[PDB]
RNA sequence: GGCUUGUGGCAGCCAAGCGUUCAUAGCGACGUUGCUUUUUGAUCCUUCGAUGUCGGCUCUUCCUAUCAUUGUGAAGCAGAAUUCACCAAGUGUUGGAUUGUUCACCCACCAAUAGGGAACGUGAGCUGGGUUUAGACCGUCGUGAGACAGGUUAGUUUUACCCUACUGAUGACAGUGUCGCAAUAGUAAUUCAACCUAGUACGAGAGGAACCGUUGAUUCGCACAAUUGGUCAUCGCGCUUGGUUGAAAAGCCAGUGGCGCGAAGCUACCGUGCGCUGGAUUAUGACUGAACGCCUCUAAGUCAGAAUCCGGGCUAGAAGCGA
RNA sequence: GUCUCCAAGGUGAACAGCCUCUGGUCGAUGGAACAAUGUAGGCAAGGGAAGUCGGCAAAAUGGAUCCGUAACUUCGGGAAA
């Protein structure tokens, strides 16, 4: 079976051949869909108040 | 296994980095790079698992005022995976190595490229989280 | 005075002059060396390129680091219907070269290759091969169509099959007119490579007949079109200081006093791109075959059903439904250019020439943008539309 | 620039000596023969109705008196390293601090950081820090105006649309079109590391290789955009300042109002793919073999032989040509 | 290049910049395309003067409110340190 992979970001589907990673000073690793998730992630937005993203359709059961 | 296959280079000369080791060196100042043959007017650059010469700019005096072997560990300017996937760390960061590469502390700071493990068996005995 | 310091000259000299090309299909200017102890085969073939994807593979290459992991490539998919074979030339050895002897056409042409023969085809009479083809009606016609292929089998030492695309069966493309070409026939005596030539006529030849998985094979076509360029971008020159009157963006000295003439080794701004190219040594991934289950991207590891046409088509291109070969890397030109693919002239002895690839998964997003569905049925679920 | 080569630089000849003994492995005193014009002088032939006067930057080509790389002979060549010499100019010869610097001297990497020409290459190619106008300060000199192979600071770099050359672009090449052949010209690939060989050969120890094979990398070249990165007037969507349309909604103006994201196209060793093998030979080492009954790689004949040459491949395709 | 009189609304400290009303005006030969090289104006991943004679040019800073402000000093300043 397709192994896959989670952006930490809008909580997307990342295939094979795909991603960025992002490894935090703490060695926490975050990896991103593409560059917009990367973007907004560095510009400190918080995924839960943009209303495309994975979590905020979760908090506001959608 | 094999050999190191080619990062893409985001440290050229004069770029200053973290000490991410236990020697009391907090940067360290890139002056050449081993193994560069390099072309006219273009700067040496290296990448994680680099070793270069540098110099401590701030730091314990014993340490300062004198070139010593390092070693990248981190890099901010992202490379490519042979998997496909770009990847980079949130700061640039180098240990102070000898010429043989056995590091001059005891301690690393922050995770290390897996690169840079692989190369230096030392470094990666000395490191906390790989990747 | 000797130049203060030394670096490699920019550009190379051997692909001079960098003018367009007098072609806009690729030309074999080499074919392989023919050996007589083989069967006879084709040598070459003609393709379109339709667009470029990725794929994922466990690589076997003890010593390697990458033994036993997985590796992202990029390929290239070019669309490969089978060709119609519709004559035969031969060519007999001279003190001068290779001299063209004769040239026998088969008795019905279509309309795609009888529009190769015209500027205006629609406002022509279409009159082409007309008297050609009632040779095959009369008796004496038939005679003197078998003399002349007795002939080519008596003196010609090398022999081309005449064979042109099926074009119009690519929609996307927007053209009806077929690419012919010569395709050499190695292997057999003379009177076997005319036998398989005549054996042939109006008939197809799929693209499997020349070419198989993880052959090495080369590429000929014209690159892309740039136009008029200056030096920094047409041979790699440096920039001049930011301060330096009358543009930067130059050779400084183009000469010195003596000799007192420019050379033809400095650097001059010109045409770019649209330039005849032959590359060597593209592996093939994978060799689609349409309606076989191997035209499908579906591979042992992903058992997803679809099509190798990314989501929304190939940008540019369309949808690819007829054979198709899957190259490891790019090749030459843009989206939609005819491309020749060559048999390779070399020995392919080295461990990457045999080592046979499997694919593992074949990526079908959408290229005209980020995309991060693998099928328009995974995107409807998603949105809650199916 | 031209003659010359004292001076500078680069070679040779003899052999007193040096080299544990031994003139010639490696050197060469006393003498002596040369070569070169990247030194500096000597001269004043050309230029004063003007040939833009330092250096650096960029760019191409050429030379060998070869630094590295390929192949070899010799050693006071055990190995490793080094040194001497022979074919050899195919490939390469770097990033920095001080100085306007040529030059010099250090730091660092590297296989190496060799030496040079092309009007002391190159200013209608740049630059203008220095020299070398006019302002001004200092020191020494002069009664003075002023001087200064002393120091200092500020001080306008003009013109190509002509001819040729070169780069590409039409056309011509005796109906039109397709498919082809092909003289000729150009040309391209380069170097290093790691593992194994192997702690082996060699060596008392100390130390310490190499061939084959495998995996990568450097410089360079040709393409390409699946992914990542860059680019915005998609003026694509959203947000937002000031004004303005009575308000809302919806727009507009601030030459792109500004900000965030931004597809497409273009594009980066900042991304990816690819970059080739037959013959003839150089140095050298040899076969058979006389001259010269022996010997002898040579005289006749013959062999192996290189980052070499030629071909092939790649690029172009001629008042050349075929079907 | 050439002396002077009159001087609306908004924002804003402001005859600053930007927009608007009265009044004036679309006068700068026009059309098509969007090559190289230019002129003027921007952006650019990682590094940050390694470029250069020299940080030249550009970038960065910038209004207002509150806290706080060293050496030295001719006691006035420095200081918007
Ligand atoms: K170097
Ligand atoms: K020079
Ligand atoms: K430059
Ligand atoms: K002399
Ligand atoms: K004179
Ligand atoms: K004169
Ligand atoms: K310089
Ligand atoms: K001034
Ligand atoms: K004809
Ligand atoms: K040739
Ligand atoms: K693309
Ligand atoms: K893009
Ligand atoms: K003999
Ligand atoms: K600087
Ligand atoms: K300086
Ligand atoms: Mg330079
Ligand atoms: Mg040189
Ligand atoms: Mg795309
Ligand atoms: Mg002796
Ligand atoms: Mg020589
Ligand atoms: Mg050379
Ligand atoms: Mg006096
Ligand atoms: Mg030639
Ligand atoms: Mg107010």
């Amino acid at each position: 079976v397709l192994k896959t992979e989670l952006c930490r970001f809008s909580g997307g589907k990342i295939y094979p051949g795909r991603g960025i990673r992002f490894i935090r000073s703490d060695s926490q690793v975050f990896l991103f869909l593409n560059s917009k998730c990367k973007r907004y992630f560095h510009n400190r937005l918080k995924p839960s108040k943009l209303t495309w993203t994975a979590m905020y359709r979760k908090q506001h059961k959608k | 296994a094999g050999n190191k296959f080619r990062m893409s280079l985001g440290l050229p000369v004069a770029a200053t980095i973290n000490c991410a080791d236990n020697t009391g060196a907090k940067n360290l100042y890139i002056i050449s790079v081993k193994g560069i043959k390099g072309r006219l007017n273009r700067l040496p650059s290296a990448c994680v698992g680099d070793m270069v010469m540098a110099t401590v700019k701030k730091g314990k005096p014993d340490l300062r005022k004198k070139v010593m072997p390092a070693v990248v560990v981190r890099q901010r300017k992202p490379w490519r995976r042979k998997d496909g996937v770009f990847m980079y760390f949130e700061d640039n960061a180098g240990v102070i190595v000898n010429p043989k590469g056995e590091m001059k502390g005891s301690a690393i700071t922050g995770p290390i490229g897996k690169e840079c493990a692989d190369l230096w068996p030392r470094i990666a005995s000395a490191a906390n989280a790989i990747v | 005075s000797h130049r203060k310091f030394e670096h490699p000259r920019h550009g190379s000299l051997g692909f001079l002059p960098r003018k367009r090309a007098a072609r806009h299909r690729g030309k074999v200017k080499a074919f392989p060396k023919d050996d007589p102890s083989k069967p006879c085969k084709l040598t070459a073939f003609l393709g379109y390129k339709a667009g470029m994807t990725h794929i994922v593979r466990d690589v076997e290459k003890p010593g390697s680091k990458l033994h036993k992991k997985e590796t992202c490539e990029a390929v290239t998919i070019i669309e490969t219907p089978p060709m119609v074979i519709v004559g035969v030339v031969g060519y007999v050895k001279t003190p001068r070269g290779l001299r063209c002897l004769n040239t026998v056409w088969a008795q019905h042409l279509s309309e795609e290759l009888k529009r190769r023969f015209y500027k205006n085809w629609c406002k022509s009479k279409k009159k082409a091969f007309l008297k050609y083809s009632k040779k095959y009606e009369t008796d004496e016609g038939k005679k003197d169509i078998q003399t002349q292929l007795e002939k080519l089998k008596k003196y010609a030492c090398v022999i081309r099959v005449l064979a042109h695309t099926q074009i119009r069966k690519m929609k996307g493309l927007k053209q009806k007119k077929a690419h012919l070409m010569e395709i050499q026939v190695n292997g057999g005596t003379i009177a076997q490579k005319v036998d398989f030539a005549y054996g042939f006529f109006e008939k197809q030849v799929p693209v499997d007949a020349v070419f198989q998985k993880d052959e090495m094979i080369d590429i000929i076509g014209v690159t892309k079109g740039k136009g008029y360029e200056g030096v920094v971008t047409r041979w790699g020159v440096t920039r001049l200081p930011r301060k330096t009157h009358r543009g930067l963006r130059k050779v400084a000295c183009i000469g010195a006093w003596h000799p007192a003439r420019v050379s033809y080794t400095v650097a001059r701004a010109g045409q770019n791109g649209y330039h005849h190219r032959t590359e060597m040594n593209k592996k093939v991934y994978k060799l689609g075959k349409a309606g076989q289950e191997s035209h499908a991207a579906i591979t042992d590891f992903d058992r997803t059903e679809k099509d190798i046409t990314p989501m929304g088509g190939f940008p540019h291109y369309g949808v690819v439904k007829d054979d198709y070969l899957l190259i490891k890397g790019c090749c030459v030109g843009p989206k939609k250019r005819v491309v020749t693919l060559r048999q390779s002239l070399l020995n392919q002895t080295s461990r990457v020439a045999l080592e046979e690839i499997k694919l593992k998964f074949i990526d079908t997003s959408s290229k005209f943008g980020h995309g991060r569905f693998q099928t328009t049925q995974e995107k409807q679920k998603f949105y809650g539309r199916l």
